[PDB]
RNA sequence: CUGCUGAUAAGGUCUUCAAAA
RNA sequence: GGUGCAUGGUUGUCGUCAGCUCGUGUCGUGAGAUGUUGGGUUAAGUCCCGCAACGAGCGCAACCCUUAUCGUUAGUUACA
RNA sequence: GGCGAAGGCGAAAACUUAGGCCAUUACUGACGCUUAGGCUUGAAAGUGUGGGGAGCAAAUAGGAUUAGAUACCCUAGUAGUCCACACCGUAAACGAUAGAUACUAGCUGUCGGGGCGAUCCCCUCGGUAGUGAAGUUAACACAUUAAGUAUCUCGCCUGG
RNA sequence: AUUGGGCGUAAAGCAAGCGCAGGCGGAUUGAAAAGUCUGGUGUUAAAGGCAGCUGCUUAACAGUUGUAUGCAUUGGAAAC
């Protein structure tokens, strides 16, 4: 099968956010409440949303659909999906998310065409830039590619698209609602259910459970388009992996000092 | 605010003159300059439906050129050479028959990005009560379709025959007006409306001037063959 | 042959560091007489840029409306703010009994003989919100017999 | 770091229009 | 001769101050808002980060002239 | 932050006395909600008679400022502010939101009773606050203490 | 504004309470049948209204047939 049930009890992908912090329309993907502080999760509503949105992805890209992968979080959320893309020739949108990325394509489509010719005329380059012009053409194909440098390959709006946290991409999730394309996502007890399609009751907050599942549809997706895949499918020898530096992992959200009240009184 | 001339603040640095001569005294110096001057308002006012883009005079000691660049020369040659002879006629009148005219009609190429005959264009259109939303943006349209950067028409007065006048600007590309190095045709022309006057004042842009000197140079001129004559 | 028609051309204004800043707005319904319908306001300088945005957002928003024998099938209320619009059944002859607004938008739905009242504001923009928002929460008699278990709108 | 500090004749333009290219 | 309160053209002033807008997109029933605000740096809406905004036009700057050092070309009617 | 129906209530004590919250294997057995008319209370100012008068201060006098100052500032200053007994019955008397009843996400405090027993913290029943989705609104905003879904009764509104 | 409106900021919640009369009111059983529903009968003058037809050259108009509403009595229904 895909993965097992005790790999995602101990990768921590069965535990949520603390009980403060909850939207309550998200009690379905919840089993009854007990003295965890922390908003643990059902594991085969887990397996099985888990499931429908990895044959989903395989579809659509086995179909030649075109699929955007979006974090614009944490670092090791950057260099994950960096790796991912790497692994497999998606589009991805590291840095922040432009308004209008979809529902204003075109312009951003004219913005990396002029990305595109620029890249090819330093490529093909000249004696005229000297040192000046050259340095300021190389540092707008920096800052293009820090801001285009995945959207660049595609020229049409994407056919689906994955985020790390709906609550952080609600403008991602926004324009694909108004777009009607397909977005899944995995939801973390903060969410509002009714935006995302493919719902993924997951964690957010542990860098081993957002690596474990984003490496999951990375693997439906390398898997449709055919090569090996990394984690799907895999022994535990294979599976296991390790916990970022800088007793057991503190899911914990704290620092509810820093919410005063606003700026009132007369 | 107020703006200076585009051609005045171009001249002598990206255009060279319309009228290249040096007179004898101060007393020759003015007939010289205003000989020049009827001669060009006839061209400009009379035969207008040739659309003449520019005239530019040559004066010698005892010899006077003229070059004119039109867009449709039918008009002036007539039919087998016979308003040519009326208007030589009527420049030996103006100048004088102890002088020797070489008048020269050249066919300008690409004349749609010329501000003087897109600027007749306008105002023969207003003239004609055709509406000016339509006549502006049909001009823009053609202007733009012939290959050219930047455009800004400016039509003021008593708009439509309206009791308080009003203006209308159409800028529909990049117009630089404080570059130097632009190649900027300006012109302006008075609508003689029956309800009064009516100024268009036209700006082309027409790319960037990268070879530096004093023209020397035909200005749009060259993309079709320029070679029209009537001279000696 | 999405046909279109002007409903209401106002002459909105914002004012500025001397002077005023004019703008057109139109409120536009562009609809094909045969279930599609959809209605655009825009701004702009002038009124022909205006028409065209207008126009291009109609046909961006699109809505289906399901006819019954050439009328609205039960009697509705649309309410949008302080407009609310009235709308009824009617048999086969009597034609559009709307005026304005509404007339604009059942004619451009497709829709015969109406019967309608505007009981409220007479705000163009504002009626043809309640309009739409009556003509939307209309039920066909198959989505209730399949909600109860019904045959077929049989008795 | 709190002195003092009052008033301004009447009526008025200015959006013609989108039918459309 | 009248009407600059019927106008074209030209000009003063805010002010050589740094502003004025537009296309697409989004928010709002609507006027409208966003971009143009926020943090740094400038004479500057000059530029860089941030950011439901992405870009663009006019303005700013540079390209134009002259003064400040030098090389080369030329040496009369300069110099000698 | 607590109490009362509202006005309102803050040095200590005694006496008399009103209502409320929680749990009830107890009792009466629809006896309840609203209330035209009626009655009771009702900040401060004001009235009448008798006391009291430290401080403050309408009216009043003077000095300043000012074009003028019958005002703002200052120095004095009567009624009044205080008590008892009788009236007056008005307030931005405001949560600008009548009372009663049933239902409709959640999160954060705080006060009281009850369950456990160091505090702290957990649960239950209520009071008082903030934030907040559905829902409502012209918008601001209200949002389980509703301005939401509905019922009952009373009062009130119909351009300036 | 019974059908068919409202009272936080636009006109409109009495300053608050104790409250007689009035209006409304928990659950179940039985009776009667004052409201409610329904059948029969009598009547609600003619003209007028609506539908059909005839006659005026068609119409306006005239004539002709049908066409309700309420009350009373009597016979049943018993959900509120
Ligand atoms: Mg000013
Ligand atoms: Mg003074
Ligand atoms: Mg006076
Ligand atoms: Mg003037
Ligand atoms: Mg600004
Ligand atoms: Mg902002
Ligand atoms: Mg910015
Ligand atoms: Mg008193
Ligand atoms: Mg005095
Ligand atoms: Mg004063
Ligand atoms: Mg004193
Ligand atoms: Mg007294
Ligand atoms: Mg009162
Ligand atoms: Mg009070
Ligand atoms: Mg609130
Ligand atoms: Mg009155
Ligand atoms: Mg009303
Ligand atoms: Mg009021
Ligand atoms: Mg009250
Ligand atoms: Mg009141
Ligand atoms: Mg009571
Ligand atoms: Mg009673
Ligand atoms: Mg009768
Ligand atoms: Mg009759």
């Amino acid at each position: 099968e895909l993965v097992s049930l005790a790999k995602l009890g101990e990768m921590r992908t069965h535990v949520g956010m603390v009980k403060r912090y909850w939207n309550p329309k998200m009690g379905f993907f919840i089993e009854p409440e007990r003295k965890h502080n922390n908003d643990h999760f059902v594991l085969e509503l887990q397996r099985q949303s888990l499931q429908t949105a990895y044959n989903y992805v395989k579809e659509v890209a086995q179909n030649n659909g075109q699929i955007l992968f979006v974090g614009t979080k944490n670092d090791y959320v950057k260099k994950l999906v960096n790796n991912i893309a790497k692994r497999v020739d998606v589009a991805f949108i590291t840095q922040r998310w432009l308004g209008g990325t979809l529902t204003n394509f075109k312009t951003l489509s004219i913005s990396i065409n002029k990305l595109n010719k620029l890249v090819e005329k330093q490529a093909e380059n000249a004696a005229d830039l000297t040192k000046k012009e050259n340095l300021m053409l190389s540092r707008e194909i920096e800052r293009l590619e820090k801001f285009f440098g995945g959207v660049k390959s595609l020229k049409r709006l994407p056919n689906l698209l994955i985020v790390d946290d709906p609550v952080y991409e609600k403008n991602a999730v926004a324009e694909a609602n108004i777009l009607r394309i397909p977005v899944v996502a995995l939801c973390n007890t903060n969410t509002n259910p009714e935006l995302v399609d493919f719902i993924i009751p997951a964690n957010n907050h542990q860098p081993q459970s957002t690596c474990l599942l984003m490496n999951l549809l990375a693997d439906a997706v390398a898997e449709a388009k055919a090569m090996p895949t990394m984690f799907a499918y895999k022994p535990d020898e294979e599976i296991q992996i390790e916990i970022p530096q800088k007793k057991q992992i503190t899911s914990q959200r704290l620092n509810i000092t820093r919410n005063p009240e606003v700026l009132t009184r007369e | 605010g107020q703006k200076v001339n585009s051609n005045g603040l171009r001249f002598g640095i990206n255009k060279n003159w319309i009228s290249r001569w040096t007179a004898n005294s101060h007393a020759q110096t003015a007939k010289w300059l205003i000989e020049d001057e009827k001669i060009r308002n006839l061209f400009f006012v009379n035969y207008r439906n040739a659309q003449v883009s520019n005239v530019e005079i040559e004066r010698t000691q005892a010899t006077v050129d003229v070059f004119v660049y039109a867009a449709q020369p039918a008009f002036l040659i007539g039919s087998e050479n016979k308003n040519i002879q009326k208007i030589t006629k009527q420049i030996k009148q103006i100048i004088g028959r102890t002088t020797n005219l070489d008048l020269t009609i050249n066919e300008i190429g690409s004349p749609m990005l010329s501000a003087r005959i897109i600027a007749r264009d306008l105002a023969n259109a207003i003239e004609a009560r055709v509406p000016l939303r339509t006549a502006m943006r049909q001009s823009l349209i053609k202007v733009l379709k012939a290959g050219a950067n930047g455009i800004k028409v400016l039509v003021s007065g008593r708009l439509n025959g309206a009791e308080i006048a009003r203006d209308k600007m159409y800028i529909e590309g990049n117009m630089p007006l404080s570059t130097l190095r632009a190649d900027i045709d300006y012109a302006l022309e008075k609508a003689q409306t029956t309800y009064g006057v009516i100024g268009v004042k036209v700006w082309i842009n027409r790319g960037m001037i990268y070879t530096k000197g004093l023209n020397r140079t035909p200005a749009h001129i060259l993309h079709p063959q320029k070679k029209q004559p009537n001279r000696q | 042959e999405f046909e279109e028609r002007i409903v209401k051309l106002k002459r909105i204004s914002k004012t500025t560091k001397g002077g005023r800043n004019m703008r057109f707005s139109v409120l536009v319904v562009v609809g094909n007489r045969k279930g599609k319908i959809g209605y655009g306001i825009a701004k702009a300088l002038e009124v022909p840029n205006a028409i065209k945005k207008a126009i291009k957002a109609a046909h961006n928003s699109l809505h289906t409306i399901e006819i019954h024998k050439g009328s609205i099938y039960h009697e509705v209320i649309g309410r949008s703010g302080a407009s609310r619009v009235l709308l009824k059944p009617a048999p086969q002859g009597t034609g559009i009994i709307a005026g304005g607004a509404i007339r604009a938008i059942i004619e451009l739905a497709g829709y015969s003989d109406i019967y309608t009242k505007n009981l409220g504001r007479n705000t163009p923009i504002n009626m043809i919100h309640a309009t739409m928002d009556g003509i939307l929460k209309q039920l066909s008699p198959r989505r209730v017999a399949i909600l109860r278990n019904k045959n077929l709108n049989e008795l």
